Formats: C-alpha cells, structure tokens, sequence
C-alpha cells in the first residue's frame, strides 16, 4: 500500500489534541434542544458582571462584614481603605474576576471598580478614590494619592460611582499570579471632606465595593486554579 | 475532512462568536444609557 | 480591527457616565475614556482563547479503577477480588473537572473518552506480561457481570473496546441526556415523598462501565490501573453561576463541613497594602 | 415626565404601584412566554388558566431587624397553597411558569440598610448535618413560610448566608438576576423570570425552579432611636402558566 | 514517504467501529437473492404489532390463565385490574414492547393498550379504563381513577377497545429500566356498571389484554437484556 | 419534520376510532389524537438508531 | 472512499428507509379504516 | 533545530512515608528555561530580542540498576504548570488530574511531540534585561526577573512494581517561525549560572597566543 | 480502512525533521508584534560588519 | 497541506528574503559612496 513514515509523537496522549474518533453508538439520535435562557458563549461575557469585593477582610470580621467598608463622622483626610491590586491573591481573589483569572496565566486590559453608599438618605460625604500606578509606594497620605488617577465622588441621589482603572502597564500582559515585575500598583480611598450625619446623631455607615471587567479585557493561557484541595 | 459519518465523531469544529454580555450586564426592561441618570 | 480605546480629551459636560446606581442590578459598559483622557489603540485580541469550548473541551481525568489478573479464589465474589471492576458513570468524582462544570447550571455536550492502562507487579515475578484490557458499557437495565468471565462479557449489544496495557482506547459518545441538557444541580427529589435522595444524584442513570483483564491467570498477580479521561466537545451551556468556594465532600451532594474555613485571606487593617 | 422611578404593574385582576423603584429586571434578557410547537414534546392539549391564576399573591411578611440572617423561598412551592394556582399545581401532572417577583421594604430618610434580592435557579441546598445527609422533602417545601436563615435547625439546610446555602460565596451571587434595595433610595425590587429548565414542562411538586433569596447585606440602622423593625413583604405572580395532564389530586 | 502521526486509540478494538477490511475470499460471487415475503427494515415496525399482556400474573395462575382477566357478576365500582406502567420489570416485561425495550435505555412516545371481550354474546358490561399520570398514587377508588385519562368501554358488536396512552412526561425521554425519576404512573380498570349475564346464570367471563406502540414511539441507546442467564 | 401529534379538539361524532376488533388480526394505526385532545408537536426523531443494521451490526 | 474492490469489504453503508408497518399491522384483504366498524 | 534543553530523573518505587515525594524523585519539576544547556543558550544569546513558537519533544528511557526480575515499560506523564497553577505535592494527588493543564502521556521508548505558541507577555522574548523587578536596592538583577514561564512536571503513572526503576526524561526544543532583532556579539567566556552573565574571577583569555606578531 | 505500509525510519526522532504537530494550547492568541528596530533575516547580514582582529596576540 | 487549525502547529514554512545589510553596515545619516572620500 501507500508507503508511510511515523514521526516522533506517534501514539502519544495529549490533553489538548483535538482529533476525530469512532463513535461508540453509531446511529444514536440525540435529544432535541429546546430553547433555554441564559446561553453563554464566552467567559469574557461573565467577567463583565459586577461582584462584591471583601475589602474589609481584616481579622475578626467573620460573616458578611467583610463586604462592608465603614465610614465615620468627623474624619477628614484619612484613609478609608486601600489594597494592592492583584487578581491573584489579593482582596479580589474570590471575586468573579478573581475566580476567572485564576484559570489563566496572562491578564491584560482595564478593570472597573464601583462603590455603592448604603447610609441614611440625609447623610452626605465626598470621597476620593484613587489608583496608584506601578513603581510607586503607599500612598500613605492623601497628598500622594491625589497625584494618581482619581475620581471625587459626591454622595447624592445616584448612589454608585464607577472608576475605570486604565491600563497603564508598559508590558503588554501582566501575570494573574503575584509577580513583582508586573505589579499593578495600588487602589485607595480617602475622605475628601468628611461624613456628615443629621445633628446629634452618631453612626457608622457603610459602602459596598464591586468589581468587573471593562470591555477591553483579555485573558490568555489557561491553567489550573489553587482553589481545590483534594 | 470528516472520516466518520456519525456526527459525534467530528472534531471540535466551530467559529468564534460575537459576545453578548447584555444578557448578564443589562437585563433591564427600560434601557439605561451611559451618562443618563440611573435613577430618574 | 476592534479598538480598545479611542482618543478622548478633557470634558466639562452635564453628561456623567461615571455616576450610576448598582441598585438597578445592571452593570453599564463604561470605558476608561469615560473617566480619563485616552489615546486611540487596538486590542489585537479576539477572545478566542476564552471561548466556552476551550474552557471545558480539554481532557481531564475522571476516574481510576484497579483490576487484577490472578488465579480466582472460590471463596470470594469475583468483584471483591478485583477480577473486574465497575465504574458508575459520573463526572463528579474528581474535583478538577467537577469545579468547571459546576460553573454552569445546564450543560450540553458530546463526549470523548480515552482509556489508559498501566500494569504493575509488586511481587516476586519472573517476567512481565502485557495484558489485554476490556472496557464495556453497561447502560441501565443491562446485566451486571458477576464472574470475571460470565456470558455478560460477550458484548453482543453493549459497546465495548479492547486494548493492551501500554496502549489506549479512544472513542466518542454522543449526548446521552434525556433532557435537552445535563443538569449540574437539581433542587428536588425523585418523587413526592418525605424520604428520598435529594439533588442531582437522582438524575444520574448514566449506567456503568466495566473493566476486565481478558487474559487468564499467569502464575503471579498483576495489577492494572485503568485511568479514564474525558473531554467534552461541541459544548453549550446555560445559566452561569458562581463557583464553589468550599471543599466538596461527596458526589452529587453540595454538602460542606460543619465549621468550614472562611476561604478569604485576612489582613491586619483595611488599609494594609 | 415619565420617571423611571415610578411604575405600575397590572397583572390579572391585581396591581402594584410603586413610586420609589429601580428599573425592573428581565432575567437573562428574555421575557416569559408560552411553549412553542418546536419545543413541545408532550402530546396533550395544554391548559392555560390565564388570569384566574396569573395574578399577584402576597406571602406573609417577615420582620427585618438587627441580627436577621435573611430568608429563602422556593418557587413554585411558595404558592402551592394559594388560590386556584395552588390547586392546579396538584391536579396537573406537569407544567411551566414564569414569574414576576416583587419584594417590598419601607423606610424613612433616617434609615440605613441594604437587602440583596437574588433569584437562583436549581439552588440545590447543603444539609445541616453535612456528610452523606440529604435535606428531607419536608424541609425544602415549607410553602408560604420561607426558610428563615435566622432559625436554628439540625435537619434543615445550612443557614449561614456567607456561603449562601450551597458553598458558593454570596459575593458572587450577583451573577444571578438580582436587585438591591437600599433604604435610602428605593423600597422595592422587581424581577421577571422566564421558565428555565432542561425540559419543556415538568412536575410542579417534586421539583423547584427558582429560589428567591433575600439577604441583608447592611443591617437596618437609624440615625437615632432603638433597634428598628421593618417588615419585608413579598408578592409573586405566575406569568404564562401552562399546564398538562389531568390526574387525581396529588397527595404529598 | 508521507510523514504521519499516530493518535491515542491506535490499534484499539472497538465493538461499534465501522470500518473497511480486506476480504478473505477475493472474487467470491454471493448467491442471488430471491424475493422473500416479510422483509424487516426497522425494529419500530415490529413494536407496532399487538401482543398479549400477562395481566393476571398472580401467584397460582400457572398456564395460559395469566393472559385472562376475569370479570364477575353483580360487582360495581370495584377494580378489575391495575398495574404500574413499566416497560422493564412490570407486567409488560415479556410483551414485544417489553422485549424490544429491554434492548434500549431510553424510551419515549405513546403506548397503546387494547382489550378484547370473550364472554357470551348475550352478556354486557361497561368498563372504565384509566391512566394515572406520574406523581399520583393508587388509584384505590374509582373516584380517583376517573380524574385521569380514561375511556368508557361499551361491550357490544365491536369487541375491542383501544386506549392510546398519551405522552405526559415533563422529561423528553424515560428509562426502560424502573427508575423513580421517570415513573410512567399507573394503569387501571374499574367496573363502570357491572357484568350482566342472562337470567339465572352464573359465570366468570374474561378479557384479553394487548399492547403495542403508537406511530410516535422512540427508542435510543442500545444495551444488552437481562433475559439471558448463560 | 415529521409530526408526533397534531392539534385536535373535543369531538362528538359517529366516527369511532377508539372502537375496533382485534379478532381481525389487524392493529390499526390509531393515535393519542383519536382519544384525547392534543397539541401540535414534532418528533425530532428519525428512527435511525433502531434500524435493523444497528441491531445486528 | 472504498479501498478494496471486493464488495464485502465495504463499510456498513446505507440509508434510512421509510418504515412500512402495514406488512405486520394491517395484512388484510379488505382495507380497514380508522373510525369505521371493524365488524361490518 | 532541535536541541536538548533539560534532563530530569524520576523513579518508580514504593513510596517512603518519611520523605517528601519530590525528594524521593517520585515526580520532578522542571522550571522552564532555555538557559540550562549552553549549546542552545549560546545561539539565543546572539540576539537581543527573539520571537518564536516552540516545538517540544520528550523522550524517556528507563533503567534498572538493581537485582531485577523483569523489565517494565512505564507510562510517563508530562504536565504544564503555568504561574498560579497548583504545584503537585504527592506523586498522585489531585493536581495530576490535569483538568485544565495541558498534558501528555507517553510510554518509555516512545516520545511526545507538541507545539506551544509564543507565550511571551511582550512582543518578543528578552535574552537580556538591564534592570530589576522593581525600584529597590535589593532585588534580583537580569533576565531571571522576566522568567515566569512556569514549570513542567513529570511523573511515572504506574504503581510500584517490586523493584526501583529509574527513568530519565530528556526534553528537546526547536524554535519555529523565528524572528530576531538587534544582533550582538557571542559570549567568549564560560557561563556560570542560569540568567546571570557572570564569569570567573580570573578568566582565561580566550585568544590563542603566539611567539611573534609575524609568526605564521 | 486504507491499507498502509510502514517504512524504515518509522518512529525515529530526527533533529532536523520539520513536521507539523498538535498544539498544546488550542485557541491561544499570541501577543501582537510591535515594530522593533534591527531585525535580522540572515547571518550573512552580520558577516559583513567589521570587527577587530587580535593580530598582536603574542 | 496543514492538518491542524492552530497556527503554531504549522511546519517551518517560509521564503528566503533578500538581505539588507545596510542596517548594520551603513547606518549613516549622510550617504557614503564607494570611491568618494569618507572624510570630506
Ligand atoms: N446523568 C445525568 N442526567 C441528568 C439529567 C437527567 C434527566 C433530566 C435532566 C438532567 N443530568 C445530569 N447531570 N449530570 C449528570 N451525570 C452525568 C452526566 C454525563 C456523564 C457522562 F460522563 F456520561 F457524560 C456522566 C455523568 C446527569
Ligand atoms: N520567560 C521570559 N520572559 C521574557 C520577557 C518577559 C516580559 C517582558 C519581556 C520579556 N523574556 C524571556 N527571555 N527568556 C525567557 N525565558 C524563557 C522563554 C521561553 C521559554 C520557552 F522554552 F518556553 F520557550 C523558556 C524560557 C523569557
């Protein structure tokens, strides 16, 4: 018959080698597909949905308290919160971006943060939300934070602010795993003014933090997560 | 070229499709526009 | 080519894309250009790598069985002697795969199986032998083998494959679900009764796969492990859901530990970097 | 000015009027509808109770106070005892529904707090005993009385809202159709859900579709005064009820 | 020659792998095919033929008695017979649908029952034949049976009644093996009136039960039966 | 595509498809629509899996 | 593509055929119609 | 052209409960690099920026340096473990399920072959890096800071079989569709370590000498 | 199926044998190539550049 | 013929290109000509 030559790799098993194969059930007729709502085509359709960030993951915060960021009266210029911007082992670890990014090695594109105020309708505050690009430290003072990318958020009828964190990397892709070379920098929030509640009242009010991907979001090279312990 | 006439035997062929995140990101009766109040 | 961003200069408008309400349950498709000044640039990305097909359509180990080739002992059931072994079909035995499937409520796909066998002789052997391994489908209602070589193994109507140790089997199985999609979860029971199994297990009537060494005993005891890998093809899925944070305990069940570890790394202060 | 904050819902012979509401949600972007000939597999002329069933039903309210963990209702189970719908559920061998789910919670400008309202399909529950223990029928089908996550049990499902009731984290429950109720902004949430299943029609007694979670994220507080107590009321209606097959009344 | 790569599955033997192969008898000329009556193309052509159901398979009924359903005089509202509707291990186990269905895993579509009266030409009765959809229990009383799908059968010149049991499942396919999740419900028959024979006579009369598939009958995924013991 | 069933409403006719005689040895091709009210629906099945060729081959 | 010229070597090719149950379900000289008396 | 990149040794033995499985060589982890073996490194060093797709070939050979009764053909698994992926701890823990991690199985005496597309973050792989991971006085210097390629894990998937079997797995690499920019002088002195361009304190001048400028 | 005959060299590994092979990363999308100065096509483009000769290597 | 649809799988195909040594041999702003003074 036709002369052939076998090449290296003959009879190997390869996890990702898409090939044809014989059917075990030669004339089987599959069950018809009825219309089902919520069809998913791409993981990046999911990455764009907002989920909560456990920003208050401090010790002694067992329960839903991890998703509540406290604000207090008469405090000004102080830091509300801050964190190192990882999509791996940071505060974003358990968010959907976290969970999706843990299945990929390379991350690129813009992130979206969003905060929602849940205090009294009669209360008010202005908050500064800022992003500090790679190479910088801290910030430790508002005077430093204000030099990065930032938004000043006025509490009012519209209860949610959206901060789109631009892609500022000089490297086309960054790692999902923590890696000094591709650090994404920091996120922080400061009291622009102060929290003001009605006269003679004293309360702590909270914000809820959210995260989602921007349309310009890229993921490459799939890998197993570290969320499985057996 | 397909070598088997039983369709399950076909390799993982397919096209990429345009994404449609609106099903998960904007499932609202009344259309919201960027820049418009969310709370009218 | 799709743009990632378009040039945008300073604004001073009454239109405010940065201010909204998550109360509505909607996530508006805002961009960096709605917050800061930007420069026109391309994506150079199609997103093909993140398609559902690639996420799920990779081989994964599903189950491992152990069968042996030994002189049969008349005092014990052949199955107990591991002369043959029955694997009830499921994809929930090994978490690395289960976890991905758990991210969708309804999943539809064709399957590809790969079966790989490896022998071992942990004894005072004189020689090694390459055994022939038989794998057979036993769908619900089909007879279950009782002896290592009873009539059941004739495979008159049951799809089956023979392969040698060191070699592998490969075949496709079309979507076998009764419904239009496989359910990953089932919030219900087999019937209206106070006492009955709860959850997806009640829908799992996939049947079993039986494994056997088809050779006769050969003086020494040979152990064969058969590893079954699965890959989904032509994959569709509906209704995405949150991934599980806590450890799995059992197959089908969503149970978790009485006092689970909170799967959120903690820190000293809300402002600690 | 037809403000988006004001809505009227008319369904059957009942109405809902709101003045402080967020845009309603249509789950997965698909409005509820009847089974097509293409999808259908059951060869019986179907029954369409129409407006005799597709109307609003109100479930007993529950008090939301500091320390509350949240509540869970199952559909269609919650409505099994209400109106003709509840009766039809036990005479028809199979059926399909869509829902309009409306959650209400009043407060003044001096109140703070936040509820998360989520509709989760196929919310298979973890048992309080863990291990190989299944949750018994009796504890997944409570009817109008939802599963109060604030109540102790040892035979029921796990009640800790951080992990919902199935091991996922609440933070990611927002993937499901959901809406928030911030007492400072809105007192209602409305979600419209199409029939979602792997089959055209199914049992309405041995299987639930939808699990309605109402979990407080931020406790109710007030600028002054003692711990507040705010009732939470849930109103639910079938959208396009379609039933098939007649049998003697099912006995549970 | 042509470079090639072997893939997993090389040299496997697979029961259902339809491929070409060399002939052992290179120029053999097969015997001509004469016309033979009764050609079969599909098993579903067989499924549509009526066979008897051993409904009276009670203990102490050895012989053809299993195919005879007794009816008695002066009985009213009582049950004539009833059974759980399996195509696996029920009374239908040994019928042709039984035997054919035992070679398949998945069953769907409508079933047809038929009953034939074999009593005196001068006798009469009305019988209620009913089907009780899944999820119901019993029935134990006629009042329950009448709420399902039913037909009232008048005994007369035409000796046979046909009851087509509609597909009522909410699941596209049901199992041939008994399985609670896909129970098909129950079949029962009750005396609508009573059996009446000529004056001053006392006899037991019988019916013969039959079963066949409706044109809308589907079978999928072949398997071995449990009818072979060696 | 082949229909499994066609819409059929309540009847009150002298035509009686539910009543026959097995005595003849014939099995008439009656349908669910000849007994109960029905709704139009497709089979989505060709019967290819049950061909003699698959049974024996 | 067939590789052998001895027809037995051909793979199990074939078409599906319309079913004809009338050979087994209605083998009667006089045609019976649904709805008509079986016993005239 | 194919070149050997790295060799690992794994064994098939009854596990010992007193030692980490990795230390027993029940499995082995190769951190991906092309700098381990000089014959290849030297060529890549001649360009500053290099871009290519890769082709891998993995060849395994067994040996039984003991009182064996028979030989066995073992099945070898190779698995990619990109950054962030779990690292195997036991010779047969869940990690090896390879649910999402590309992997290949092959027998001793046979070989694996597969392609891997350009995986660089940047538009090209850097052969050199005159810098640090970040602005700090103390931090690693040079190309090592960019090497987050991940690791490849090797395992014998068979159970112990009475005797200890040693398997060496040799990994070969070939570049395809190769582009390169900014050529540079080749290294004259011996290499000491991976990534680093360090050389001996008192290197031998790599220029053969002669008695006179006019000696032929 | 198609009759085949294997020839000598089957399953050999050869350093310079350029052939196709399965991808380990089926839908991966490579990082875009930005313009980089100094592209090299051929070693003979390098051979033409003057370098110093250690003629006084005594 | 390519057998795989993932481009990395392609064999080492390519053309030979004309050499362009001027990038390395004559990187000067002002063009030098053979026979002309290098130092004007
Ligand atoms: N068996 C099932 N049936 C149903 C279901 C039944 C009726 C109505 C709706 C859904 N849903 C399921 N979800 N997961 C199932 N188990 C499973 C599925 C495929 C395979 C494998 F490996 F064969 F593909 C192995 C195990 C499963
Ligand atoms: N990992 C690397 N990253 C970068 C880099 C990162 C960010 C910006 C710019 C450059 N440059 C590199 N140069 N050599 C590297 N190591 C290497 C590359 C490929 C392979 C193999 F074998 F996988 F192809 C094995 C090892 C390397």
């Amino acid at each position: 018959g036709l002369p052939t030559v076998l090449t290296p790799g003959s009879e190997q098993f390869l996890t990702t080698d898409d090939r044809q194969s014989p059917s075990a059930m030669p004339n089987y007729e599959p069950t018809p597909l009825i219309h089902i709502p919520g069809e998913v085509k791409n993981l990046l359709e999911i990455a764009q949905v907002d989920t909560l960030i456990p920003l208050n993951n401090t010790t002694n915060t067992t329960g839903l308290g991890m998703y509540r960021i406290p604000l207090v009266q008469n405090m000004q210029g102080e830091q509300v919160f801050g964190f190192r911007l990882y999509l791996g082992d940071g505060v974003l670890k358990t968010t959907l971006l976290g969970e999706l990014c843990q299945y990929f090695t390379h991350w690129a594109g813009s992130l979206r943060l969003s905060f929602m105020y849940t205090g009294p309708a009669l209360s008010s505050a202005k908050l500064l939300i800022a992003y500090t690009p790679p190479g910088a430290q801290g910030p430790t003072k508002r005077k430093e934070a204000m030099l990065g990318t930032h938004v000043v958020w006025d509490i009012g009828l519209q209860s949610t602010v959206v901060l789109n964190i631009p892609w500022t990397s000089g490297v086309q892709y960054r790692y999902t795993d923590p890696d000094t070379y591709t650090s994404a920098g920091f996120v922080s929030c400061w009291y622009q003014t102060s929290l003001v509640l009605p006269p003679q009242t004293q309360q702590t009010v909270y914000m809820l933090g959210f995260i989602s991907a921007c349309p310009d979001f890229k993921l490459r090279l799939m890998k197993d997560t570290q969320s499985i312990h057996q | 070229i397909n070598y088997y006439k039983d369709a399950a035997s076909s390799s993982s062929a397919g096209q990429s499709f345009s994404m449609d995140p609106s099903k998960f990101t904007e499932p609202v009766k009344d259309i919201m526009l960027k820049g418009a109040p969310a709370l009218n | 080519q799709t743009l990632a961003s378009i040039k945008s200069d300073s604004k001073h408008t009454q239109k405010v894309p940065s201010l909204t309400a998550n109360e509505t349950g909607a996530t508006l498709p805002t961009t960096p250009s709605d917050s800061v000044e930007t420069r026109t640039t391309l994506m150079h990305y199609t997103g093909s790598e993140t398609t559902l097909e690639n996420f799920l359509g990779r081989a994964a180990c599903v189950h491992v069985v152990e069968i042996v080739n030994k002189r049969p002992t008349d005092t014990e059931e052949h199955r107990m002697q591991l002369l043959f072994n029955n694997w009830k079909i499921n994809l929930s035995s090994l978490v690395q795969l289960r976890r991905k499937l758990e991210m969708f409520t309804y999943v539809r796909f064709d399957s590809e199986y790969t079966i790989i066998a490896t022998s071992s002789q942990p004894n005072e052997a004189k020689f090694s032998s390459n055994l022939t391994i038989q794998a057979m489908f036993i769908p619900p209602g089909a007879p279950n083998p009782k002896k290592w070589d009873d009539y059941t193994w004739q495979s008159a109507t049951n799809p089956s494959v023979f392969f040698n140790v060191g070699k592998s089997a490969r075949f496709s199985v079309p979507y076998l679900g009764i419904a239009s999609a496989y359910n990953c979860f089932y919030d219900g029971y087999s019937h209206d009764n106070s006492t009955t199994p709860y959850g997806i297990n009640v829908l799992n009537h996939m049947g079993s796969m039986a494994f056997r060494v088809v050779n006769e005993h050969d003086n020494h005891t040979t152990h064969v492990k058969v590893r079954v890998y699965h890959r989904a093809k032509h994959i569709r899925a509906w209704v995405p859901r949150a991934p599980r944070a806590l450890e799995y305990l059992h197959i089908g069940r969503t149970n978790y530990k009485q006092s689970p570890q909170n799967p959120i790394k903690t820190r000293k202060t809300i402002s600690t970097y | 000015g037809y403000s988006d904050r004001v809505e009227q819902i008319t369904l059957g012979n009942s109405t809902i009027t709101t003045q402080e509401a967020a845009n309603s949600i249509v789950a997965y972007g698909e409005w509820p509808s009847f089974l097509s000939d293409v999808d259908a597999s059951d060869v019986n002329k179907t029954t369409k109770p129409d407006t005799s069933a597709c109307r609003f039903y109100t479930l007993d309210s529950k008090m939301w106070t500091q320390g509350s963990k949240g509540w869970c209702w199952k559909l269609p189970d919650a409505l099994k005892d209400m109106g003709i719908f509840g009766q039809n559920m036990f005479f028809h061998s199979q059926g399909r529904t869509g829902y309009t789910i409306h959650v209400q919670c009043n407060a003044t400008k001096f109140h703070s707090g936040c509820l998360l309202v989520v509709v989760i399909p196929e919310h298979q529950l973890a048992s309080a005993e863990g291990g190989n223990v299944s949750v018994l029928y009796d504890k997944t089908h409570p009817g109008e009385k939802g599963i109060d996550l604030s109540e102790a049990d040892s035979t029921g499902p796990m009640k800790d809202p951080l992990y919902m009731m199935d091991g996922t984290l609440i933070g990611n429950s927002l993937i499901f159709p959901h809406q928030f109720i911030n007492l400072r902004t809105n007192n209602t949430a409305t979600i419209v859900v199409p029939y979602i299943n792997s089959v055209p029609m199914d049992s309405m007694t041995r299987h639930n579709n939808l699990s309605l979670m109402v979990i407080p994220i931020v406790d109710i507080t007030a600028t002054s005064g003692t711990t507040p107590s705010i009732p939470v009321t849930i109103t639910i209606a079938p959208m396009f009820l379609e039933l098939s097959g007649i049998r003697s009344k099912a006995v549970i």
